[PDB]
């Protein structure tokens, strides 16, 4: 009787639902982020599970705001609702109180708050996923963060989640340096993720995006200097390839 | 059996076990006995204390409903706190609308309508009561289109008119005795002392004026709650009577 | 119609209110009270619309005294006057238009000085050492300040309030039928008989 | 059994659900509040560390409630999140209304009532978070309290929540001195966290710390969250590193 | 089952949740109430565990409901908080509605009403809290002391013990105290409340709290010295007792 | 409507008239205008007649309810304040009121509160309410004493209603007095204004512009 | 099995619900009534049962409206509800449509009322059987309402304990009472016979019989005490 | 007239080279009766300074209200709110009641911490960012202040000279209005010093 509602606890504390929720995370694919001193690189993989299934209709890398992207590790469907809500609250709670796109820490909390409500109720399952949310603002710099099923969040220098977690975690520890550039991070990211599947790697099967420098190109409009282009950028399939040739 | 955990819920005999269960709560209570006569209804009780510090004449088991309906109660005082207030409301709002002393029989139905609610909502009446009441009442009064009447209210929403009725622990011993000694010809003085005779026997304490409390509804006197000096006088008149017998 | 006056000395607040209540074209009773105490060192004199005076004064009396009991220590005058402004501020945007102006004259125990506030029916509190409302303030904002000095004693300020009564009687066409005076200091609130 | 609803009591005449939530607080780390007449030190432990854990750009067991009350956190952080936000909102709701900062005592009281309501009503979970509250309000000076998961509060001159409570408490009351000093309290805290925590080195990046002092002007209180590199200097002074 | 909810009447006419609420009371601190003829003493055991506990900023077990009505409580402190807040808000409301201070009878009947309401529903359990409500009537002198239970039954009792090991205090209270002639003086009254509590503490005058309520809106809470002076007088008369037995044994 | 009420040592005299007027038409010359709240409280009707009739009977149902609930007699103060809240809720909705709740209780003495629809509750000892309230004060004050006999007190209310009724256009019909003691009101009957006015003329020497 | 009888939102493998059959049983547990009718009159004759002989019976006939009324069989808490709603529909027809509500349509709204609590969790199928008699435009009717909500237009039926003996009295004599018209007394005579066969260990008293009649020019009238001593 | 015109009060802010000035009257009026002469109108929450002109009741309640939102902001972000971000907060609060709006006219003044650019903005009954970097005026004498300020104003002023320009602007304009004047106060916000200087001036 201890493990079988959100409302019940145990003589060892906690809820059954959080332990199981954690298990859901690790069933997912390996997704990782490495923070650099001028950027953050975010990477995930796509497993098509048929040659018939297209790789681009799966979007495992999603802009929350055009300064803050996310990936996940866990169950595919749960991700989709939470991203739709994350945007929806991103605009509501802090774009009519702040009137511009939220700082990284704030949105992290707002997204975290939805997860918390989805634990809080008895009779409502918690999310199948844990996200990584990486973003930029001026005030706290580049930053990278984890939102776990509980409703709790942690800032990280580098981390990884999913199935390939134990191999990836030990790689990320050894290979991080005090100071690093974004460009170098792309290569460390790629090498880590290749641990998880061999001989099925390539820039069409790997989704890679960054929150790096602005791009006034993709801003959509010009002649207004005060505003900036999006910090978020999605790397194309040809660009992943260039970077992969250079390893 | 095992079908009693819901807020309905049958039962291969076809009864509501929940409703029935609440009947046996009434035997927990303090004995309450009423005897109708064509001169008034005399409502007596037993008052139980757990220690002599409990201030006997501060607890309620006989209560004023309006000015001509009184009630005695046996069971939980928790369940009776909501029940009695309803009956009070009812009687006061009846005088508001029509300028009429509420009928004994209709006042009873009014009590028993609240009583019917056992659900968490259902078609017909809307129910908020999440459990049976655990208190029966004796409803006594006087209307002038049917005289002195005595009803027994049950928390099952069954109301029976009665000519003498007892409930609580000593229910069984009282009811046998009242079977051999009802008359239409009883004076109010015979009625009063009949209540005390029966009351000692089905008591398992000692009888005094603080383990007793009689009252009447007679139209002239209105509802009259008795004094302890008064109640003592009858207890004295009780002892004198058995000497002759 | 109706006067409320205030002046603050160096250890007391003297609040005063008209004795008359005129409902209709007849003076409804000649001698009445028209002040209620929020706390044992905070006094609320009130004047305004009919019977909104009473209901509001009783509303505020419950609620300030409630906090006093819970903390086990009465609110200050800064807090009490402020509470009341909040209430007025809701009431003017609410379907129910209260139209009650009040003076809050209390003794701050923690500061050890009187504080006299003027709080308007619209909902604006400002600390002022001579305020009033209605057409009381139309004659006596000038008169006080002339004869007022920063320093006073309680004996002076009462006599200066008597001076102000006299002016009011000549040139205001309303009768007040006397005024009541309760003096609010550190030693509580007491009635002192004056004309 | 009688974990099955929160609105049912056990035949013992305890409530297993609440007891169970109390055990939730012993799977999170120690938090220590010590009141001294010269200040309150607030101390908290980070129960999770790694070498890639960013923890040097963040505070997350130290949350400022208004300008004069702050809390330390022990328990679930998800549990903590919702009640801290609510508390911040109410404390400052008092500020608006009454034009004075909230007294320490009333705000704890408000928040402990809400906890009791989650057990009393509905089918909601009780919250397994114990907060040590430290504030200043003029009506009783420095004020220290801490809250149980049950939904009640008691005053203290020093207290410990979190893991290994029984041991930690033992250590504090042995070495307390009634007048104390703000500096001696900090030192006492570190001594205690060192022993209960299994991180023998007990480094800066594993410690959060906040001190509330009136030393900034007079009649004006300055709440200062200690920043990581500062936490490293005071371990050298106490000799731990 | 059949103890799994309040909406189960049970095959014995008992509401188990009301029964288990009662069992809950025992875990809290002892409390004793004694009326005089010009007072009520409302006394309570005060818990200790450590000397790092404040008493400066921390609630007492006695809370003023208004200014002439007082309350002491026994049970879970957490539960009781909500009970006490409601009891207070209503007592102030009473003057919003009628413009009178509260009656003692009105108040106790209300606090049992609030629990009774909770008991009635099945969604919510009732509080596990028994209170003694002491007070004096609005314009009159006639001491009033009342009891509430989690069931939602309220009574008057001349004197009463509730909380931990209530029965063993109760019997002593019964013997020494009389209905016929209650204490003469407020002083004598308080010392009788001290005798009762002395038993349940073991040693102490520092784990004994004393408060007095008198008519005319008089509530005073007695200083700790005065309690120390009284526990010592009780030990001094008690010593006289031991000896008086020795003397009586020698004579006869 | 000319209602007026006044406390003296003997009790409270509640004096009311019985002529309700629509306009040029006189609606009734026999109408009860003391609504009998319960044996101990007498109310009066002025302002809106319909409002006063219904709600004052309503105060009355609440009186019995309160009596049951406390097992003690309602206070004068308690009765008024409830009616004062009730009308304050509906203010400005075609509600109008012109009542004195008058009561003499053995714990608060004689007491009068005037209640109005706008949430005024004002303590007094002399009140006058109506269109003829203007006329009522005049006679009433000049012949008033707190030390006044019962027989004279009734006499006093008899002269006041008639002096107002003469000079008011909306007042007349009959003179209904009631005297409230500690054991409640005693009705002192209906006296037609017509007949009664002439007797008062001879004895007092008043009404000299009336030749008969 | 019967682990399925604790919810009314769960069916059986045998294509039943258990709660609805149990609600059927509940009727039998109560008093007894026999209904029968003729083309120009309708009659219910019902046995009043008392708790003890100082107890003075239970009113078993509830007058609905001045053209309709019904008797109860089973649990009384249940009956008071169903009756109230039905009366409400007769008063609604009289106010808004200036009609005396048809017995057939009225019975049909009751069937719909029963299903409202059967479908939804909480509440229960009602545990009382009702026999409704009335006189409309289409002349006399007798309907048998059931817990299930099955509504059956009949010339005679009986529900309650040991009611199978009334149906045997009624079945033999079926064609005889249809031919009676214009004589209410004689429909009562037939009813008195009927309710005799239903009894075991009892004998009819002037206060056991409660006889309820509605017809063409006679409104609904309930005879009691000294109006049932012409047909005792 | 308008409730905003009845109670009165003026607020005027200005720009210079790394400085802003914001000043007000001290007058509180309820119709022609002058209530107070020593109640200020400019407040501040953090280093962002706010004025509010208009009906008094909404001027004090909106002081309380924006204080209330900014103190939540501060705690959450772990940094003081910027002017740039506070200008949006101001429009959002005003737009939340359209059909029963607050009768006020806010003026925002500050200098950004992230760029140090000087910043000012104007508002209206139901509110929108009305951008300039010249000056913003509001109040009953707003029409006098709008021309009066423009003649006096020059860009790239030093903090001490900017004082001279605002002081002159406010005093003479205030004088020639019935529901303004009556004492003044000016805040010159340099960067990290704020000097608060009360204008001695003729009473109205």
């Amino acid at each position: 009787r201890y493990s079988f509602s959100l409302t019940t606890f145990s003589p060892s504390g906690k809820l059954g639902q959080i332990d199981y929720a954690l298990t859901a995370v690790k069933q997912g694919v390996t997704s990782l982020g490495i923070k650099a001193t001028n950027g953050v690189v975010i990477a995930t993989e796509k497993k098509s599970s048929s040659p018939l299934a297209m790789s681009e209709t799966l979007s495992k890398v999603s802009l929350l705001t055009p300064d803050i992207g996310a990936v996940y590790s866990g169950m595919g469907p749960d991700y989709r609702v939470l991203v739709d809500k994350s945007r929806k609250v991103a605009h509501t709670s802090y774009k009519r109180i702040y009137g511009e796109y939220p700082p990284t820490k704030l949105l992290v909390s707002e997204v975290a708050k939805i997860m918390q409500e989805a634990t809080q109720s008895g009779g409502v399952r918690p999310f199948g996923v844990s996200l990584l949310i990486a973003g930029h603002d001026e005030f706290n710099g580049f930053s990278l963060y984890q939102v776990d099923p509980s409703g709790s969040y942690f800032p990280w220098k580098a981390t990884a989640i999913g199935k390939g977690s134990v191999a990836a975690k030990t790689f990320l520890e050894k290979r991080w340096n005090d100071e690093l550039e974004l460009e170098d991070a792309i290569h460390i990211a790629l090498l880590t993720l290749k641990e998880s599947v061999e001989g099925e790697f390539n820039g069409d099967t790997i989704e890679l995006a960054i929150i790096g420098d602005e791009n006034p190109d993709l801003l959509g409009y010009t002649g207004i200097p005060t505003d900036k282009g999006p910090r978020f950028r999605k790397l194309t399939s040809q660009e992943i390839n260039d970077r992969l040739e250079a390893l | 059996s095992e079908y009693d955990r819901g807020v309905s819920t049958f039962s291969p005999e076809g009864r509501l076990f929940q409703v029935e269960y609440s009947l046996e709560a009434i035997k927990l209570g303090s004995t309450a006995i009423g005897i109708a006569t064509k001169e008034g209804v005399v409502l007596g009780v037993e008052k139980r204390a757990t220690s002599p510090l409990l201030e006997s004449d501060s607890i309620e088991k006989i209560v004023e409903i309006d000015r001509h309906i009184g009630c005695a109660m046996s069971g939980l005082t928790a369940d009776a706190r909501s029940m009695i207030e309803h009956a009070r409301t009812a009687a006061v709002t009846h005088n508001l609308y029509y300028d009429e002393d509420i009928n004994v029989e209709s006042l009873t139905q009014s009590v028993c309508d609240l009583a019917l609610r056992f659900g968490e909502g259902a078609s017909g009446e809307e129910r908020l009561m999440s459990r049976p009441f655990g208190v029966a009442l004796l409803i006594a009064g006087h209307d002038a289109d049917d005289g002195y009447q005595l009803f027994h209210a049950e928390p099952s929403g069954t109301f029976y008119r009665y000519n003498a009725k007892a409930i609580g622990s000593g229910s069984e011993g009282a009811q046998a005795e009242l079977l051999n000694e009802w008359h239409s010809s009883l004076t109010l003085k015979e009625a009063e002392l009949l209540v005390l005779k029966i009351l000692k026997q089905v008591m398992e304490e000692k009888l005094d004026e603080n383990n007793a409390q009689l009252s009447c509804i007679t139209k002239q006197d209105g509802f009259k709650i008795y004094d302890n000096e008064k109640t003592a006088e009858l207890i004295k008149e009780l002892k004198e009577k058995e000497a002759a017998e | 119609m109706d006067i409320i006056l205030g002046i603050r000395v160096q250890d007391s607040v003297i609040l005063a209110s008209s004795k008359a209540v005129t409902r209709g074209i007849s003076v409804l009773k000649d001698s009445d009270d028209k002040t209620r105490q929020l706390s044992p060192h905070t006094l609320m004199s009130f004047a305004g619309e009919a019977g909104d005076t009473v209901q509001f004064a009783e509303y505020i009396q419950a609620n300030i005294q409630l906090y006093s009991i819970r903390e086990d220590y009465e609110l200050s005058p800064q807090a009490v006057s402020s509470f009341v402004r909040q209430e007025l501020a809701k009431s003017i945007r609410s379907r129910r238009p209260y139209q009650v102006n009040v003076l809050i004259g209390g003794y701050d125990k923690k500061k050890n000085k009187p504080e006299l506030y003027q709080i308007d029916y619209l909902g604006t509190k400002v600390e002022l050492p001579y305020g009033a409302h209605g057409y009381s303030g139309f004659y006596t904002f000038s008169l006080l300040d002339h004869h007022y000095r920063p320093d006073m004693t309680t004996e002076e300020g009462l006599d200066l309030l008597k001076l102000c009564v006299q002016e009011l009687e000549k040139r205001m066409p309303m009768d007040f039928k006397g005024v009541i005076v309760k003096i609010v200091d550190k030693d509580g609130i007491r009635q002192v008989d004056d004309f | 059994r009688y974990d099955s609803r929160t609105t049912i009591f056990s035949p013992e005449g305890r409530l297993y659900q609440v007891e169970y939530a109390l055990e939730s607080i012993s799977h999170a780390g120690t938090a220590i509040g010590i009141m001294a007449s010269d200040g309150i030190v607030l101390a908290a432990e980070r129960k999770v560390t790694s070498t890639l854990l960013e923890q040097d750009t963040s505070t997350e067991k130290l949350y400022k409630l208004n300008d004069k009350i702050a809390v330390a956190v022990a328990g679930l952080t998800a549990d903590a999140e919702i009640l801290i936000n609510t508390a911040r909102i109410h404390a400052q709701n008092y500020l608006k209304t009454y034009n004075e900062d909230i007294p320490v005592e009333i705000l704890v009281r408000r928040l402990s009532d809400i906890k009791q309501g989650y057990t009393q009503h509905g089918g909601l979970r009780p919250f397994g978070v114990s907060f040590i509250y430290a504030g200043y309000d003029d009506r009783y000076g420095y004020q220290l309290y801490t809250s149980n998961p049950s939904g009640n509060y008691t005053g203290w001159k020093a207290i410990s929540v979190g893991a290994n409570t029984s041991a930690a408490q033992t250590l504090l009351q042995m070495d307390y001195k009634d007048d104390m000093k703000v500096d001696d309290a900090i030192e006492l805290a570190l001594k205690t966290l060192s022993k209960t925590t299994d991180s023998s080195a007990l480094t800066y990046d594993r410690l959060e710390f906040a001190t509330i002092r009136k030393g900034a002007n007079d009649g004006e209180v300055y709440q200062k969250i200690f920043k990581p590199q500062e936490i490293k200097d005071i371990l050298v002074k106490t000799g731990i590193t | 089952g059949y103890d799994r909810a309040l909406s189960i009447f049970s095959p014995d006419g008992h509401i188990f949740q009301v029964e288990y609420a009662l069992e809950a009371v025992k875990r809290g601190t002892c409390a004793v109430g004694v009326k005089g003829k010009n007072c009520v003493v409302l006394g309570c055991e005060r818990r200790s565990t450590l000397k790092l506990q404040d008493t400066r900023i921390t609630p007492s077990k006695v809370s003023k409901i208004d200014s002439h009505v007082v309350l002491s409580f026994s049970g879970l402190n957490a539960d009781s908080r909500i009970l006490i807040e409601k009891a207070r808000v209503e007592a102030q409301s009473h003057r919003l509605t009628l413009e009178d201070p509260v009656t003692v009878e009105y108040l106790t009947r209300y606090v049992a009403g609030v629990q009774q309401r909770y008991t009635q529903s099945g969604g919510v359990r009732p509080f596990g809290v028994s209170t003694l409500i002491a007070g004096f009537d609005p314009r009159d002198d006639e001491p009033k002391l009342y009891q509430t239970e989690p069931s939602g039954i309220y009574s008057s009792w001349s004197a009463q013990t509730i909380g931990r090991n209530s029965k063993t205090v109760r019997e002593f209270l019964e013997k020494n105290y009389d209905r016929k002639e209650p204490p003469a003086t407020v002083e004598e009254c308080v010392k009788l409340t001290v005798r009762s509590l002395l038993e349940v503490v073991q040693t102490g005058a520092k784990n004994i709290e004393i408060t007095v309520v008198k008519p005319d809106s008089d509530i005073v809470a007695l200083s700790s010295e005065e309690i120390n002076q009284y526990v010592t007088q009780i030990e001094q008369e008690k010593q006289e007792q031991q000896e008086q037995d020795k003397k009586k044994k020698s004579n006869h | 409507t000319t209602t007026l009420a006044f406390r003296f040592q003997g009790g409270i005299i509640v004096a009311v008239d019985s002529r309700a007027t629509a306009g040029n038409w006189v609606a009734s010359q026999t109408v009860k205008k003391v609504i009998e709240i319960n044996p101990f409280l007498l109310g009066t009707m002025a302002g809106g007649a319909a409002d006063c009739q219904f709600w004052e009977t309503w105060l009355g149902s609440q009186c019995r309810l309160h009596e049951l609930r406390e097992k003690e007699r309602i206070s004068v103060a308690a009765a008024s304040k409830i009616l004062s809240n009730l009308v304050y809720q509906y203010k400005g909705a075609g509600l109008s009121m012109g009542t004195m709740i008058c009561g003499y209780t053995r714990k608060e003495g004689p007491t009068i509160y005037y209640v109005d629809s706008d949430g005024t509750r004002l303590k007094g000892d002399i009140f006058c309410v109506g269109s003829g309230q203007t006329f009522a004060y005049g006679v009433l004050d000049s012949n008033y004493k707190w030390d006044l006999s019962v027989e004279d007190a009734l006499y006093l209310g008899k002269r006041s209603i008639l002096a107002a009724a003469h000079r008011d256009a909306y007042s007349g019909g009959s003179v209904n007095l009631y005297h409230v003691t500690e054991d409640g009101w005693i009705y002192h009957g209906n006296h037609d204004v017509g007949e009664l006015f002439w007797k008062v003329k001879e004895e007092e020497g008043s009404f000299n512009n009336v030749i008969g | 099995r019967n682990n399925y009888d604790g919810d009314t939102v769960t069916f059986s493998p045998t294509g039943r619900l258990f709660q609805v059959e149990y609600a059927l049983e509940a009727i039998k547990q109560g008093s007894v009534t026999v209904g029968l009718r003729s083309n120009t009159h309708a009659v219910l004759v019902a046995l009043k049962r008392n708790a003890d002989e100082l107890s003075s019976y239970q009113k078993k006939i509830i007058k609905c409206d001045e053209h309709m009324g019904l008797s109860l069989a089973g649990l009384a808490p249940d009956a008071r509800v169903l009756s109230n709603y039905l009366r409400q529909q007769c008063n609604y027809s009289s106010l808004v449509f200036n009609r005396k509500l048809a017995v057939e349509r009225a019975g049909h709204l009751l069937c719909d009322k029963a299903q409202k609590n059967t479908q939804s969790y909480g509440g229960r199928p009602y545990g009382v059987g009702l026999l409704i008699i009335g006189y409309d435009k289409s002349g006399a009717h007798l309907l048998e309402f059931q817990p299930s909500g099955n509504v059956t237009e009949l010339y005679g039926t009986a529900i309650g304990a040991r009611s199978q003996g009334a149906k045997t009295y009624l079945e033999r004599t079926l064609d005889t009472f249809i031919k009676i018209d214009g004589n209410p007394d004689e429909l009562i005579k037939a009813g008195v016979e009927a309710i005799s066969q239903s009894l075991r260990d009892e004998s009819l008293t002037v206060d056991n019989l409660s006889i309820a009649i509605v017809g063409k020019d006679t409104p609904f009238t309930i005879y009691d005490g000294e109006a049932v001593a012409k047909y005792i | 007239s308008d409730p905003s015109s009845i109670n009165g009060g003026i607020v005027v802010a200005m720009t210079g080279k790394d400085c802003v000035a914001i000043a007000c009257d001290l007058r509180l009026g309820s119709q022609s009766l002058g209530v107070s002469n020593k109640f200020e109108k400019i407040f501040h929450y953090g280093h962002v300074f706010l004025g509010i002109t208009g009906l008094a009741t909404d001027v004090t309640t909106l002081n309380e209200m924006f204080r209330y939102k900014t103190n939540l902001y501060k705690l959450k972000e772990e940094r003081a709110i910027e002017p740039e971000t506070f200008t949006q907060l101001v429009s959002s609060s005003l737009y939340e009641r359209r059909f029963g709006p607050y009768f006020v006219g806010p003026v925002v003044a500050g200098i950004n911490s992230k760029s140090g650019k000087p910043f000012i903005a104007g508002f209206d009954l139901i509110g929108c960012i009305d951008e300039a970097k010249d000056f913003i005026v509001s109040g009953t004498a707003s029409d006098q202040l709008f021309g009066m300020c423009e003649s006096l104003y020059e860009p790239n002023l030093e903090p001490e000279d900017l004082f001279e320009t605002i002081s002159q602007a406010l005093l003479n304009a205030a004088d020639r209005d019935a529901l303004s004047g009556w004492g003044a106060v000016v805040y010159i916000i340099k960067k990290d010093e704020v000097v608060k200087r009360y204008l001695k001036m003729r009473q109205d």
